[PDB]
């Protein structure tokens, strides 16, 4: 039981990691979109 | 010549970067979950 | 191991509201490229 | 406490699968801004 | 004659992924309520 | 009119710090 909740945490370390790469991914994506209202009224 | 142009690919290529970071990480998530 | 498992439903449960958020920011990034589209066409 | 590791794993499971499911809703996100772009300039 | 601007099938689809994740979190919210 | 989304950017960028503190908040759950 010890070690299958050590790889339970291991894994919601991990998952959490991947939704911080996607919230990233969404600040990227804010600013593409952004640039493109910007060269539209540019 | 390049600013007559629209180029949000610097933006566009960084999400995609992370998106692939995103997908790496959960496949090890799920790699340790079935382990 | 008991703190462990009830630390981990609290954490999951934290990292669900995470996700939520991210994906209602998703809804609107949508909503931002519709309106540029309406802009562009009409 | 072994049904409460299980009901967790069961959980993380269903989460990676959501947060799978937002990830390739931010790829055809950008397909659609790379597709407006390309529409803005050609 | 320029043709209309349509990326209405990726954004669909990205909507119908953002409906898929909805289900799924509340699936697992309700796992861990049980 | 000019072309403006920024209701919609503006709410994705707050959704996304939302998202922020949640997941610092989860991360501090497991650390403690
Ligand atoms: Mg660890
Ligand atoms: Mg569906
Ligand atoms: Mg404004
Ligand atoms: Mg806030």
């Amino acid at each position: 039981n010890s070690q299958a909740i050590d790889n339970l945490r291991a894994s919601l370390e991990t998952t959490n990691q991947a939704i911080e790469a996607i919230r990233q991914a969404g600040q990227e994506m804010i600013l593409a979109v952004q640039g493109v209202q910007d060269y539209i009224n540019n | 010549i390049s600013l007559e142009r629209l180029d949000v690919g610097t933006n566009l290529g960084n999400a995609i970067a992370k998106l692939e970071d995103a997908k790496e990480l959960l496949e090890s998530s799920d790699q340790i979950l079935r382990s």
